[PDB]
């Protein structure tokens, strides 16, 4: 079902992008994942810490 | 301490009769004070901003 | 023990090991270098994998 | 200089008879008494020291000596 | 000319620090490590359902 | 919000404190961005008194951890609401679902 | 004067701060100490952060 | 051979307000990239853009308050002026100035407008005021430059600064958002392979795709400058 | 000082060796280090005019797999052995060369007929080693002036090290002008053939990558 839904939109099947080097500016082989994971922040912030 | 009423008493300066104790922002912090709040005890003549 | 601690742990051997394999078929499959320079030049400059 | 201290080792044995010596050598380039020998790159004292040790032209001996020549003169200083 | 897993890689650097000593050891562990880092990258080993 | 989630946040959310939820549905009359003013349905009103909610909501105030506690109204002015229905997302809550 | 100075952070303590800190290791640890490798001494770099 | 064949700036394809592409047609085997990264590394770095940066609403101490009659807080309003795309013509700081009274939104299309001062998006949403009578008025100080300038750096300089009215916007100053070129089969009458370069761009509504592409290709050859007849 | 980007210094070009060289710059603004450094080493490495030697017939075999007498370089090796031969030549476009040579020691790069044009630049190369009597050696050797690099397969053919680079890495790490900490510091490194140095190879890509700016840039 999660490949369906990503049928459903335009994106591949395989979650697998290719994507470019920002600085070099050549693909990287062997395409890699791009998602959004929902990431939280955890309160060990380093300002309480130094 | 010897040298120091030496210091005084080159410099006409009058020692301080009372100390600094002051409350300063902890080390590193910025920030915006959102809210400040006086308690004047039950008996004592409330200053200006209270 | 003697053996060594400063081992290259995780990124760097999975980029030692993907650089220092072979494919049965890639660009450059079987063509001589005149030596690791050119090895170099072969693989930035697109021409061999 | 100085990433290691493996050939001023080499050259004074023992590996922490090195860390004396060099200490020594030091607190004589930095309790205003003397003067580095090998060109200071920028270096602070320590790494003077340790530079000092590596050509062989530092070790216990040669301070001892040296110690004894400038305490002599101090003796030679009495007119 | 091998594969260069790990234990290879680690071996690499043991038979280097008991021909060559300590200083070339140590110059060829970072140089081993830029050189792990940059082709790791280029090559976007990323995972994946599939 | 979670993009990918799994429905227990909702919950999560209101089922807390954080959220301010509508005790009486009704329609909104008047939203600042420190009150809700609900003007109550003429049947969950009660026989006589003048029905309409009025909902404080909690500006900035330090927390146990020293973080913030908020709420800001997702509601908009003259829309309606009902019974057990969230006015002011509270901190971390994205129109009454847990966005951590 | 000194102590007020490195206080008000002014562009001179951190070009004193580059030159005191030159050749001077300091001694890196982490928490649970189990070997005697877990205490070694590095040379600071001034870094941002 | 020819020695080279230099690009040159042909079509500029308006496909919306925002974003459009550009296209050079004449490049080598090989340029296309070395061009092509290089453009989008300039034009997403460095572009001159015109972010708020400065705020001062009326009966506003800080910006963890909220007035009344608007259902923002001001620290709302503060993230809501940042996405303001605007453009000055001859000044670097120019100071905006938005009143507004009476229930409903307060787009960018409420604020003064001036000379040379132009406001890409009037739909801009800035706060809902939602009162009969609640009103707001704020300065907003428009200031202009490069890069990114958050707040903590822009506490600055010395005296005159400031009252304890004044509010910080962190500055965003950069009017392009995403960058995407490819080169391609140009095919040029008589040759066999030439590339194209579409350096599709994707702006506030600040920037003039030719004037993006433009100042992106002086600032390579201003750095490149050093390279070439090197000391 | 919205369109004033900090140039760099070229603080250093220390060179280890004639054909080495390591040419450092400080500062760039951030995020310039790469920028830079990118353009200038593809177009050092894809796109640099040079001549160099095309195909060879030698007189043994036409067939890359052959065998040749007295010779301890088979075919392949002595191509590998021209790759290498690094050669300036004036406005003359194709010059073929002969190298057939008598003796028993190595065949060097004094061995060539020395034609108008054409020069040398390392004559004490390589080329094959040879056997105990007369001789046993002849080539028509071709060099062509192209650009960049074109295998044999584009293309006895040989592989065309047209590009007088053999070698750029840079390597971006933090410079530090006073108060602003974060600033690119590029660290070029560079080899050439000989038929030019470092320090004008460098020169010679950046004006490439400038001409091939001049429709846009201002000023």
């Amino acid at each position: 079902e999660i490949k369906e839904l990503l049928k459903l939109g335009d994106l591949p099947t395989s979650g697998q992008i290719r994507l470019y080097d920002g600085r070099t500016g050549e693909q990287f082989e062997r395409p890699v994942t791009v998602g959004y994971m929902y990431m939280l922040k955890l309160n060990h912030l380093v300002d309480d810490k130094m | 301490t010897p040298e120091e009423k030496l210091l005084r008493a080159i410099f006409g300066e009058k020692a301080s009769d009372v100390k600094d104790s002051s409350l300063r922002v902890p080390n590193g912090v910025s920030g915006t004070v959102i809210d400040v709040q006086v308690f004047t005890r039950d008996g004592v003549e409330k200053d200006k901003r209270a | 023990n003697g053996e060594p601690i400063i081992v290259p742990s995780q990124d760097v051997v999975l980029g030692l090991y993907y650089m220092t394999r072979d494919c049965v078929n890639a660009k450059g499959e079987g063509m001589v270098l005149t030596g690791p320079k050119e090895a170099e030049r072969l693989y930035r400059s697109g021409l061999a994998s | 200089a100085r990433v290691t201290v493996q050939d001023a080792v080499e050259k004074i044995g023992n590996r922490f008879d090195l860390v004396l010596v060099a200490a020594r050598r030091a607190r004589q380039m930095q309790v205003g008494g003397k003067d580095p020998l090998v060109p200071e790159e920028n270096d602070k004292t320590t790494v003077i020291a340790l530079r000092e040790i590596e050509e062989g032209l530092i070790n216990n001996q040669i301070l001892d000596v040296r110690e004894r020549q400038e305490q002599q003169e101090q003796e030679a200083a009495e007119l | 000319n091998q594969a260069l897993g790990k234990k290879a890689i680690s071996k690499m650097l043991n038979t280097c620090y008991r021909i060559l000593g300590l200083k070339p050891t140590v110059i060829f562990a970072d140089q081993i490590m830029y050189t792990g880092f940059a082709y790791a990258a280029r090559s976007g080993a990323s995972v994946g359902i599939d | 919000k979670p993009l990918v989630g799994t429905g227990m946040e909702r919950a999560v959310a209101v089922d807390s404190g954080v959220t301010a939820v509508a005790k009486r549905g009704g329609v909104v009359q008047y939203v600042d961005a420190s009150r809700i003013v609900i003007k109550v349905n003429e049947d969950e009103m009660y026989p006589g008194e003048a029905g309409i909610d009025i909902y404080n909501l909690t500006k900035y105030t330090r927390s146990n951890q020293n973080t913030c506690i908020n709420q800001m109204p997702c509601v908009s002015l003259g829309e309606p609401v009902e019974r057990g229905d969230v006015l002011a997302d509270g901190p971390s809550t994205d129109l009454g679902e847990l966005a951590l | 004067a000194a102590k007020k100075m490195v206080e008000r952070e002014e562009a001179v303590v951190w070009d004193i701060l580059d030159e005191v800190i030159r050749e001077h290791p300091v001694l890196l640890n982490r928490a649970p100490t189990l070997h005697r490798l877990g205490i070694q001494a590095f040379e600071p770099v001034l870094i941002e952060g | 051979v020819t020695e080279f064949l230099k690009p040159r700036l042909v079509d500029i394809e308006q496909v919306s307000s925002t974003h459009a592409k550009v296209t050079l047609e004449p490049l080598e085997r090989g340029f296309g990239h070395t061009l092509g990264n290089a453009l989008r590394r300039i034009l997403l770095s460095s572009m001159p853009g015109c972010a708020v940066t400065e705020v001062e609403i009326d009966g506003v101490l800080h910006e963890y308050s909220t007035k009344e009659g608007v259902q923002e807080d001001i620290l709302e309003i503060l993230l809501n002026l940042k996405g303001l795309a605007v453009r000055v013509q001859g000044k670097d700081e120019v100071i905006l100035t938005l009143n507004k009274s009476g229930i409903g939104p307060v787009t960018a299309a409420d604020i003064t407008h001036d000379g040379d001062v132009e406001i890409v998006k009037p739909q801009h949403v800035i706060c809902h005021l939602t009162d009969e009578n609640a009103s707001i008025s704020m300065r907003i100080k428009v200031q202009r430059g490069r890069g990114y300038v958050p707040a903590s750096t822009r506490i600055h300089s010395e005296e005159d600064e400031r009252p304890i009215g004044r509010l910080l916007v962190d500055a965003c100053y950069s009017p392009v958002e995403r960058i995407a070129y490819n080169v391609e089969a140009a095919r040029v009458e008589q040759r066999t392979d030439l590339d194209k370069l579409v350096i599709e761009m994707e702006t506030n509504g600040t920037i003039d795709p030719e004037e993006a592409i433009r100042r992106a290709a002086t600032i390579l050859a201003e750095q490149l400058e050093a390279f070439v007849d090197l000391r």
